[PDB]
């Protein structure tokens, strides 16, 4: 779900904070330098090794926790460098090495819970924003029906992938009208009549099947 | 007087046995097991392999 | 018995599931006291309850 | 050097944290009540109970929560009892009743020790419970003026009327109700003819907030 | 965290088990049937009624088991009932009335915090419904990919059309068609001349893979 | 039914496991060390005390669980430390302490690996394993054509039963060609070749009835 960055002197998450391991959350290393800052990206956290360097490590909070960097700032430290831990850190948060999973979950969902978008998905041009229920696709909004957005976007996360038109029934329409499910095949039409032919094939067709979705390259 | 019924001061204790001849044969040989055609499971409840 | 079958007035109705009365069972247990005190609730709603209570 | 002050009904602040003894920090000690948060004096910050249960332990949690100034709260629950443990207690910081002393101080050293955004073209004043939108007067009912701030910091989220129920209500919740339709469609209404373009309104998918421009 | 499913004609989760109700994971129930994989959503965890029933249980863990991808599937039993528990139920776990509330919580997250395989010179890729052999470009669609799929799947496993119309196809059965012969001809062919002998013909009664090499 | 390295610094495995003493498992025990991995080798799971060190623990499931060991793995931990554990130690199953001897024995099977071989039928050396398709003599393929295959495999799986001509030709050659007695002698001299003499024994003839299978001793 959540992505993480771990500057450290060590080569793997294990031995720095070894409980986010025990989570499935995904952690990336790097150096415990500057240049560092810049691999953090579209991160939720970033959490620095200072169990060793503490006057280091805390000028690398420093530097992560100066005016514009809205990823929330962490490291990581011994219980003998507790004590260095105070506001002049400038940290958001503390975790020991020693910190079970679910209480780094917690830990997790109190410093994070920049605004990191939940269900912002972008397929090439289908940029699929639903936390604002709209797709851009080539720029231009999809002004789709109300009922076909979801069907575009149910073939688009499901990118390549073929499903029979009752597969299809489960996941637009659910449990209602199972019988008669031309009318996908009409709402492809409606989902063309506002793609074009620049996406036109994105949606690919299944003869006697169904459709499917094109990855653009 | 229904004491002696509840009591069981008159009451027997009454064997049985049923004798179970498997036999040799051209169809094969009676093989007792759990292996038992079209058996339902509180059947099995109380029986042993 | 859940209340949704009282049929009372839609106020009423909502009135009484706004402070979690879900069953006739709790409504009726809640003494004629326990009912008036229900913020912004009207007396004509307590008579109607109050009837099917004794009837129903 | 801080007065932590325990509301717990254990009568002893041993059990609730063990190694708080160890942190020459003084404890005052009362039972889980809303009243003896008049009981706090110059107390630095305040643990709650909810090792057990966790749902009256946040309750209290958010019943200081919000009242400003405030003092900050903190909570002690268990390892298993850490999926209810989130932002939406109004906690400033969690323990765990397996918190080491040196890691309580490191806690409590840092949590005891500005201006609103401007601007989408509509104001919030947290006083009168009203809001400003290109003009000084912008009268807001109770939940005409909330209903605004939902839509104003979640400017582009996607609402439906229930999401929009349970916290622009208090909620209870009642049905049937076309509320969001009286007070959108007033709330499109006291806007003028400016600024009607900043809820979106499309069929079925609920009420969400189109931000500029 | 999760939702958990009892498939139980109990209607309720504490005669059923005592300790999920002191953990906060939230279960609903359904009664004893297959079908009620209809029912579940966004839950995590669905657990099978077995305590009274047992072989009940163990024929709707067969039907509720590891196809894909695999949701986490439980069943509960007795004591003397963990005779039959066996790894063909198709459990990651099993669960007794006398599971704790932090035991039944460390298994939950056991079974949450694996990979499908798909090699045989052959790429296979469950969710990409793509294919790969001796070279990147192997067109697989629909039809012949999980056809392709279900005999790599089943190497060996001499498979015939009446076995692929009720796995392949959905089906009608529309069966006694000839289309596999077609459809392995086209996945005889597409496959080039290499790989062409990992699916061969066993007269009378259809096709398996023959495994590499 | 088990040999199993139980990894403690305490001498016995009854303050680990009381309920373990009550089953036929036997019982090697092994200081808590890194050492005890090399005194692995033919133990069928490896029992890792983690009741009271949950930090080396770790380390020791973490160990056991390595590049090429598949041994399989049990932390036996506290009820107030189950949370600390999960898939993380490289497991698949623990052991509580208050695991019942009945419970020990279905987690030990369950964590093992029940797995019954599929329609693997076997007849003496010829062991038949339908699904393949193949009626291997100790290990070598054996080549039939369709129907002997279906002939032997059906009095393989009926051996000792003294079948008939006009029996067998109903359950073999169908409903159908139902004259012509004397394909099964053809058939059955092929058989008889194709086997090999080594193990004609499995076949019997009785005159005036037919053919036969016998189970060798």
């Amino acid at each position: 779900m959540l992505e993480l960055l771990l500057l450290t002197s060590e080569l793997y998450p294990d031995p720095v904070l070894p409980a986010l391991s025990l989570l499935p959350h995904t952690v990336r290393t790097a150096p415990a330098e500057a240049s560092s800052l810049l691999e953090a990206g579209n991160a939720d956290a970033v959490l620095v090794d200072a169990r060793n360097d503490l006057s280091s490590g805390r000028g690398l909070c420093r530097l992560l926790s100066s005016t514009g960097r809205s990823i929330p700032v962490l490291a990581v430290v011994s219980e003998g460098g507790l004590v260095a831990v105070s506001a002049d850190w400038g940290l958001d948060e503390i975790l020991l090495l020693s910190t079970g999973p679910a209480e780094i979950d917690a830990r997790l969902r109190l410093v994070v819970g920049d605004q990191e978008s939940l269900g912002k998905v972008s397929l090439g041009e289908l940029v699929i924003d639903e936390g604002t229920y709209t797709a851009r696709l080539r720029g231009r909004p999809l002004d789709l029906t109300y009922k076909e957005f979801e069907l575009l976007k149910y073939l688009a996360q499901h990118a390549g992938r073929v499903f029979t038109r009752a597969q299809l029934l489960h996941e637009v329409w659910g449990y209602d009208f199972f019988g008669g499910t031309r009318t996908v095949d009409v709402h492809v039409r409606r989902l063309r009549a506002k793609l074009g032919p620049e996406h036109e094939a994105l949606i690919g067709t299944v003869r006697n099947v169904g459709y499917k979705a094109v990855r653009p390259a | 007087s229904n004491r002696l019924v509840e009591e069981d001061v008159l009451t027997s204790i009454h064997i049985e046995e049923h004798e179970i001849d498997a036999r040799d044969t051209k169809l094969g040989a009676e093989e007792i097991t759990r292996d038992i055609p079209n058996i339902s499971d509180e059947v099995l409840a109380d029986l042993d392999e | 018995l859940p209340i949704d079958d009282l049929d009372l007035t839609v106020r009423s109705y909502n009135c009484l599931k706004r402070e979690g009365v879900h069953t006739v069972g709790e409504l009726v247990a809640r003494t004629e006291s326990d009912l008036l005190d229900i913020r912004n609730f009207g007396q004509k709603s307590i008579d109607e309850v109050k009837i099917k209570l004794h009837q129903l």
